[PDB]
RNA sequence: AGGAGAGGUAG
């Protein structure tokens, strides 16, 4: 989708326009593949558990083998605030406030 | 640079065989010729006789 | 070949076909200057500026 | 003792300002090697 | 219709079959060929148009079709790159690693008059050797510069586990007969507008050593009077000292230290094709496995390295060379030339060496030189040509 | 209070840049009569991501005695035989010993008699086995060893290992099956070195020194070479021809293949509907315009390179049916030590595909020939004339290999398609 | 004719001209060239 | 060069440490795996 | 050195280079040739959409 | 001592013999002796590292000879040999 | 259990090339007596220069190393003791047993090039003379002057070390194989597949006999272990055509001296140092 | 003694 105007989320304008085909679409899965605006639509653990995926995904595109504990801890510290901060100094400082 | 006494590889004395090999080449003699002239059946001591370059010459000069 | 970044330059770092005969596509320093210095080929040669005149010889030729 | 250069001469100048050969002009010069005994392992 | 007659411009000569036939009339000048127009200098944008040829054989299969011809294929590429054997057998990453890094880092001639140079850090090697194998830019060239290091017998087989890693295992006994033994000068430098002066051990009278003191850490090269005292890792033999001012009336001290740099443990060598790596270990004649004709080789190195850098040519310039110096129990029509974009095929090759009494595919049966038994599988050898690299390993100890 | 160095100390190893934890090694101090150098074993360049070909591992030498005392309990080589980042092993067999019990293992054809393996047995700390070949022949005496009883002196009579994908069955300490795969052998989920490790975790390293010691010593008494016959992958020179043969047909097979796949577009569903369309021999015959059309569009390009990988696999699977069992790079690409198949295809074969990955403003011909250099349409000459393009995405097969000898535009592609991995 | 030339002699006299352009240019001459030409004009 | 965020680097964070050596490495197969050779 | 004779090429340079340096305080000095953009052709770039002519000495760009 | 002698408590009738300043060319003949003794069950020799000059020599025999005595009688007959191939040569030689 | 019985016969011997075959032994004895010869037979050679003035063009260190390359004379270095076992004499110079002094001196004063061969190097023991072969081992070139005046001696060394007191040159063996022809097979060849045959050997090892139109063994001795003829069988489908196997008690040596020892005596030195090897090691 | 400009090595 376009994101020429920032005023209205993607997924409320997305959600408005399937009104005719709302039985076609599975809403119980169905989730935007964002990290970051995925919380403010389905809470911090599900942009957590997509973000495990993607992290998954990208270990095994990668080729190196890295067990799970390592993911789950990372993902752990980057959303202990209740927000998916940035790796810059800005996150960092916003985190510790 | 004279030649490299002693042949490094198999360890043959060639230190007295490059003014041979020069009268060799000097007539109507193939680089094979003047080698087997002087009795080498080896070819690290062809190799060594036939590599050689003459940097002295250009030393005495320059 | 001057560029403003080191980081980025463009297409430059990749050969082109212009490059046949000119200068060495197949050879060039690896670093932050990879592509950008090229060895020139063998018969490489530069143009100077000709002294005579060359209008005065295309009217003669139609 | 020290040789010149194109212009064969002994110098023989251990002067501060002596840099400069005698009649010659130029002012490059060589440290000549003496007879001196030296041992090397082959 | 676009005419340039500025400068700038890059050009190469080219052949032109319009007047190829003016040649046969029954040491040419280039002059004269440009003038009777048999050759003639093309532009970047001129080439675009005219139709050009590769080679001689491929001109007589089809005429009136090709405007213009080329010499040669390899002089396409650069100096240190059409010199290399085998340039298109090789992948392009190590043959950009040879024509950049390696040509450069190689160990040769030096000069030809070391008294007038007092350069800093002068190195030349004892009995430097042309490749067996031609290269036909080398050959019009005629220059024995464009080499530098020598050819040993290279035997591609496992010693030990102690050439692993790309790694390489050499004979003590060839580089203790004069292989690979190069000798490096470095000069000092001071300038004076104080006085030279000993003012009170291997200082004469004027400041200056006596040629050929041994000097040491911790001993005074230049005395002024402050001196100049030599570093932890300087040493080295006094050769010439060197006394020179400008008009300005400022005096120069210039004093060469000589040194013979043996091949040790942590010194770096590399090929022609871009293989590279350091001596693993020095292994006495005696333990090397020898050949029916008792031809020990003198560096062996690891089979794994080829199929990863993947570097063939490099076994075919082996053979190659194998071929040429082997006797032929009629030595003319021999094939030596090695061209990049004119490589003989390997059907010739191998029948080169078949003549010569080896083997086809360049291996023969070696026999273990610990134990007498004969191996099971045949050694590789061939007398491949090796350079020297700059880097040593005193030079890297810290 | 100062003393010079000597053996029993331990000093802190480490290689620039620490990539992972396990770059820091504690090992201890042996002197040696070289100098200006230091050695290593060549089985732990793995942990430190290193070779021997100019690498310098600066050590540091801890003062304190309780930092000493810490070092060797914590970031020992013993200590760190469990990799943190996957619960696998650490430590492998190498790039020569893993070839080495390929060779031991794979062959079963080779019998070694009693004084060679008495001489490898004091490399084993094992005791020897039964001989298992007691007549080989009618007329033959000295009852022989086999290979695989070799390979079976490196385990405790008490470990037991299975895999059932390489049909591996070790009783009691003794190899008692194996058919192919070479897998046990490297890292890997199952692995043989991880067993051990789970089984003692205390002479694990003896072992694997030793093993390498053996493996070493038995591969000098074979020996292995390259050697122009493992170019050449053929027999003589009428199967060099048909391999040639069979690979312009697989190469013209593959191209047919992309050009079938470029059609799977939106533009085309008139003509992939089951109906009747006249234009048929007019998607056949235009033959030049599919590369061109390849090269300016970047979804068309990923179709046709995952199509010429799904048919060039394939003509891969070539090089076990032309390749003999002794060819030394079969026996490294089965083994798994270094390099692969696509390598030695690469090698004898040909190059196959080479596509670039940024874009460029010039086009590959398909041809790769003198005469596709001349062509005044060509894309390689700024663009073909079919609206005038500016940029270009190259796709170009090279059916000419490394042995047989490149063309100059070939070069020109290789060179282009490998410029990207030069850059830092 | 167009062949009575052969192979091998224009195989030499590509060699030839070869030898005579690296005889009279030189490996360097652009830079001679471009440094006389400031220095007469 | 040493001002800023480079400062910090050069100063507080890396430091350099006496007792270091610094050599090439070579292989040495009858050499043990926890045993470094001097 | 240059069109020098016989003797005088015997005492001096080595004659191993062909002299492409300068010699400005003792340490040899070699110039690298820089690829400029042709002045004497029409140039014409994209966004935004134009055509420049070069100026050759003074500039009437 | 340059040569030390080191019995095996594991395995009866096993010694070793640690030989200083010592090549293959010697450890490989008295290998090669023992295995022609019937006594003789293990012989066997190693170089395990190429700085240290040492030879280390492993003799296993049956219950009617000691190590010692086996090695003894090879490195007599190995001499024997020597002897006897240089009077063959002395003699072929005139 | 035992000594071995070996036989040596002699097929051509001459100063410096000796070809001898040795039966009934072990390839152990014969790589140990190759070893022993090849590196444990000393020679005398110079390792020790002291010049005076040296104003040529080659460096100094470059006429030391190509001086201690020069074979010499080593019919006493059996007798002779080591430098570090010498305790009369630290050494300096000429001594009774240990040191040989070498005096050399060489002035140019004509306009041709002087060469200075090893034929004008002077020693006080007329035993240790440099071996003369023609013009002799070139040392350096001398113009006009530069002159070189040197100082040198020579000690008796091992050929282990420096590989220059080795006097063997490319000592071999061979196993000798013996070829064996089933007789049976070559009558189903064709002509052609003979002529095809024979010439598959790299080495002349195989013959054609015109006058009973078959293969005929000539020479056997210089197959060199290429294993090309039965590559070429095993391809025209006979798979036990010829066999050939290598003798284990069966070798032939071929022994080049470098004209400091005669062959013979090199190998009876060898032997003689062999068995003093053996009786240190006797407990 | 201290700083700036180039080239080079290893992953
Ligand atoms: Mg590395
Ligand atoms: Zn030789
Ligand atoms: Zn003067
Ligand atoms: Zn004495």
């Amino acid at each position: 989708m376009y994101g020429d105007r920032g005023k209205r989320n993607c997924w409320t304008a997305l959600l408005e326009t399937c009104l005719p085909i709302m039985d076609m679409i599975d809403w119980g899965r169905s989730h935007p593949d964002n990290i970051r605006q995925c919380c403010s639509v389905y809470g911090i653990d599900a942009g957590r558990s997509i973000f495990v995926a993607n992290l998954e995904s990208a270990v095994s595109d990668t080729g190196k083998e890295i067990l799970r504990e390592h993911l789950l801890l990372v993902a752990d510290s980057l959303s202990v605030t209740g927000e998916f901060v940035a790796l810059n100094a800005k996150g960092w400082s916003k985190q510790r406030q | 640079m004279i030649i490299p006494v002693r042949c490094f590889t198999c360890g043959k004395v060639i230190g007295n065989k490059w003014d041979q090999y020069l009268d060799l080449l000097q007539l109507d003699y193939t680089e094979g010729d003047a080698l087997d002239a002087l009795q080498l059946v080896r070819y690290c001591c062809r190799r060594m006789l036939m590599t050689h370059v003459d940097l002295i010459e250009k030393l005495l000069n320059y | 070949q001057q560029v403003l970044y080191t980081g980025k330059v463009g297409d430059a770092r990749y050969p082109h076909p212009s490059h046949w005969g000119r200068v060495c596509f197949l050879s060039t320093p690896d670093g932050e200057n990879c592509g950008l210095v090229k060895n020139m080929s063998l018969l490489g040669l530069v143009s100077t500026q000709s002294l005579e005149s060359v209008v005065e010889k295309l009217f003669a030729c139609g | 003792t020290y040789v010149c250069g194109d212009c064969g001469q002994e110098n023989t100048l251990k002067s501060g300002d002596v840099i400069q050969c005698r009649e010659c002009g130029y002012r490059i010069l060589y440290k000549k090697r003496t007879r001196r005994v030296v041992q090397y392992e082959a | 219709v676009r005419i340039f007659t500025d400068a700038g411009r890059l050009l190469r000569p080219l052949l032109v079959v319009e007047n190829l036939q003016k040649l046969k009339q029954e040491q040419y000048p280039f002059d004269h060929l440009l003038d009777h127009g048999i050759l003639e200098l093309i532009g970047i944008e001129e080439e675009e148009d005219c139709n050009t040829a590769w080679g001689i054989k491929q001109l007589l299969k089809e005429p009136k079709i090709y405007t213009h011809c080329e010499l040669d294929l390899s002089f396409l590429l650069g100096v240190s790159c059409a010199v290399v054997p085998f340039a298109n057998h090789d992948h392009g990453r190590r043959v950009l690693y040879q024509s950049q890094k390696h040509c450069q880092q190689a160990i040769g001639f030096s000069s030809t008059n070391p008294n007038i140079r007092c350069d800093t850090l002068s190195q030349q090697l004892f009995y430097p050797q042309k490749p067996l194998f031609k290269t036909l830019a080398s050959e019009c060239l005629k220059k024995e510069v464009l080499f530098n290091g020598q050819n040993a017998i290279v035997a591609v087989n496992v010693h030990l586990g102690y050439n692993q890693e790309d790694s390489i295992v050499m004979n003590k006994a060839s580089l203790e007969r004069g292989m690979f033994r190069s000798e490096q000068i470095r000069s000092y430098k001071a300038e004076v507008d104080v006085q030279f002066g000993k003012t009170h051990d291997s200082l004469e009278d004027d400041g200056f050593p006596f040629i050929g003191a041994n000097m040491s850490t911790g001993d005074i090269v230049i005395g002024r009077c402050h001196s100049i005292k030599l570093k932890h890792t300087e040493r080295g033999i006094v050769q010439k000292v060197v006394l020179s001012s400008n008009d300005e009336g400022k005096n120069f001290a210039a004093v060469s230290l000589r040194q013979v740099r043996s091949p040790c443990l942590g010194d770096k060598f590399s090929s022609m094709h871009g293989q590279k790596g350091v001596l693993g270990y020095l292994e006495e004649q005696q333990n090397f496995p020898f050949t029916i004709q008792g031809i020990v080789p003198d560096i062996v190195i690891n089979p794994h390295a080829f199929p990863s850098r993947q570097t063939p040519g490099q076994l075919l310039e082996a053979a190659l060379s194998k071929g040429i110096a082997c006797p032929i129990q009629a030595y003319t029509k021999l094939t030596r030339h090695a061209t990049p974009f004119s490589t003989p095929g390997v059907t010739e090759i191998t029948e080169q060496l078949h003549r010569a009494g080896f083997s086809r595919w360049g291996n023969e049966r070696v026999y273990n030189g610990r134990s007498g038994e004969m191996m099971r599988s045949m050694i590789f050898m061939g007398p491949t040509f090796y350079q020297r690299l700059v880097h040593m390993s005193e030079d890297k100890v810290k | 209070i100062f003393r010079s160095l000597m053996d029993g100390d331990t000093v802190l190893m480490n290689r620039p840049p620490s990539i992972h934890q396990h770059s820091l090694i504690a090992m201890t101090v042996r002197i040696l009569p070289t100098t200006s150098v230091v050695s290593l074993n060549p089985i732990c360049c793995l942990p430190f991501r290193g070779d021997f070909d100019g690498d310098c591992l600066h050590g540091y030498v801890p003062q304190s005695i309780q930092a000493k005392v810490e070092l060797d309990e914590l970031v020992a080589l013993d200590k760190q035989l469990i990799n943190r980042q996957n619960g696998r092993n650490l430590l492998s067999l190498g790039q020569d010993s893993l070839t080495a019990a390929y060779l031991v293992n794979v062959e079963k054809n080779c019998y070694l008699n009693r004084a060679q393996m008495q001489q490898l047995q004091m490399y084993c700390p094992f005791q020897l086995p039964p001989p298992a070949i007691i007549k080989a022949s009618p007329s033959s005496t000295e009852p022989q060893w086999t290979g695989m009883q070799l390979f079976g002196m490196l385990f405790p009579p008490g470990f037991d290992y299975t895999y059932p994908l390489n049909n591996v069955v070790v009783s009691n300490g003794e190899l008692l099956s194996f058919s192919e795969g070479s897998a046990w052998l490297r890292d890997g989920e199952g692995n043989f070195i991880e067993r051990l490790l789970k089984h003692d975790k205390g002479k694990v390293l003896d072992i694997i020194y030793s093993a390498q010691e053996m493996l070493s010593q038995w591969l000098l008494m074979r020996g292995l070479s390259v050697s122009l016959a493992d170019l050449y992958l053929s027999s003589d020179l009428q199967s060099r021809k048909n391999l040639t043969e069979e690979i312009s047909y697989g190469l013209r097979e593959a191209e047919q293949v992309c050009n079938k796949q470029q059609l799977m577009v939106e533009s085309w569903r008139d003509f992939l509907a089951v109906n009747g369309e006249d234009k048929e021999e007019d998607s056949v015959s235009d033959l030049a315009r599919f590369c061109y059309e390849r090269q300016k569009s970047a979804t068309l390009s990923e179709l046709a390179v995952s199509a010429f990988k799904d048919a060039y696999r394939d003509v891969q699977a070539l090089a076990y049916r032309y390749g003999d069992q002794s060819n030394s790079f079969l026996i490294m690409s089965k083994a798994g030590s270094k390099g692969n198949i696509g390598k030695l295809v690469q090698h004898s074969m040909c190059i196959g595909l080479q596509n670039s990955a940024v874009s460029l403003s010039f086009g590959f011909p398909r041809e790769l020939t003198c005469a596709a250099w001349n062509d005044p349409n060509s894309p390689l000459r700024g663009a073909k004339g079919k609206t005038t393009t500016e940029s270009y995405v190259p796709y170009g097969v090279i059916e000419n290999s490394f042995l047989t000898g490149l063309n100059p535009l070939e070069s020109f592609v290789h060179s282009v398609t490998s410029r990207d991995s030069s850059f830092s | 004719n167009l062949s009575e030339l052969g192979e091998g002699f224009l195989q030499s006299f590509c060699k030839k001209a070869a030898t005579s352009f690296f005889d009279k240019y030189g490996l360097i001459s652009h830079q001679l060239n471009s440094y006389n030409y400031f220095i007469e004009h | 060069k040493l001002c800023g965020l480079r400062f910090m680097k050069d100063v507080l964070l890396g430091k350099r440490s006496d007792h270091t050596f610094r050599t090439v490495v070579v292989g040495d197969p009858s050499l043990k795996l926890n045993e470094i050779g001097i | 050195t240059s069109e020098k004779g016989k003797e005088n090429c015997k005492k001096g340079d080595c004659a191993f280079d062909q002299g492409g340096y300068f010699v400005i305080k003792g340490a040899e000095k070699v110039f690298i040739a820089q690829e400029q953009m042709c002045t004497k052709r029409l140039w014409i770039s994209n966004s935004p959409w134009t055509v420049s002519f070069r100026s050759e000495n003074k500039r009437n760009r | 001592k340059k040569v030390s002698y080191d019995r095996d408590t594991k395995i009866i009738n096993a010694a070793s013999f640690t030989v200083e300043r010592e090549d293959h060319t010697i450890g490989n003949i008295v290998r090669m002796q023992l295995h022609r003794d019937e006594n003789v069950l293990f012989a066997g020799y190693q170089l395990p590292h190429p700085l240290k000059y040492k030879i280390i020599v492993r003799i296993h025999t049956t219950s009617q000879s000691s190590p010692m005595q086996a090695y003894n009688q090879a490195i007599n007959d190995l001499d024997k040999e020597l002897d006897y191939l240089k009077n063959q040569f002395e003699a072929e030689v005139a | 259990t035992y000594q071995r019985f070996p036989k040596i016969k002699i097929r051509e011997l001459k100063d410096d090339y000796a070809k001898f075959e040795l039966r009934e032994t072990d390839v152990s004895m014969a790589n140990a007596l190759r070893r022993v010869m090849i590196s444990e037979v000393p020679t005398v050679a110079i390792d020790l220069v002291e010049i005076e003035v040296n104003s040529s063009v080659l460096n100094d260190e470059f006429i030391a190393h190509r001086l201690g390359l020069i074979p010499l004379t080593s019919e006493r270095a059996m007798s002779m003791r080591f430098s570090r076992d010498c305790d009369a004499c630290d050494g300096d110079g000429q001594c009774e047993f240990c040191s040989v002094e070498f005096r050399l001196s060489s002035k140019c004063v004509t306009d041709q090039t002087l060469d200075v061969t090893s034929r004008d190097l002077y020693s006080a023991d007329p035993t240790v003379t440099p071996v003369d072969f023609h013009k002799g081992i070139i040392i350096v070139k001398l113009r006009r002057g530069q002159e070189l005046k040197l100082r040198a001696i020579a000690r008796k060394g091992i050929g282990k070390d420096h590989a220059k007191w080795s006097p063997a040159a490319t000592v071999t063996f061979m196993y000798e194989p013996d070829i064996i022809i089933n007789e049976d097979m070559m009558d189903t060849l064709s002509d052609e597949e003979k002529i095809d045959l024979i010439e598959s050997s790299p080495t002349k090892v195989f013959g054609m006999d015109p006058v009973t139109r078959q293969v005929v063994v000539v020479d056997p001795e210089a197959y060199t272990y290429d294993e090309e003829v039965i590559k070429k069988a095993e391809a025209m489908g006979k798979p036990g055509l010829i066999e050939i196997s290598p003798k284990d008690d069966s070798f032939i040596f071929t022994v080049e001296s470098t004209g400091a020892v005669k062959a013979s005596q090199l190998v009876l030195n060898a032997i003689d140092l062999l068995k003093q090897k053996l009786d240190a090691v006797r407990l």
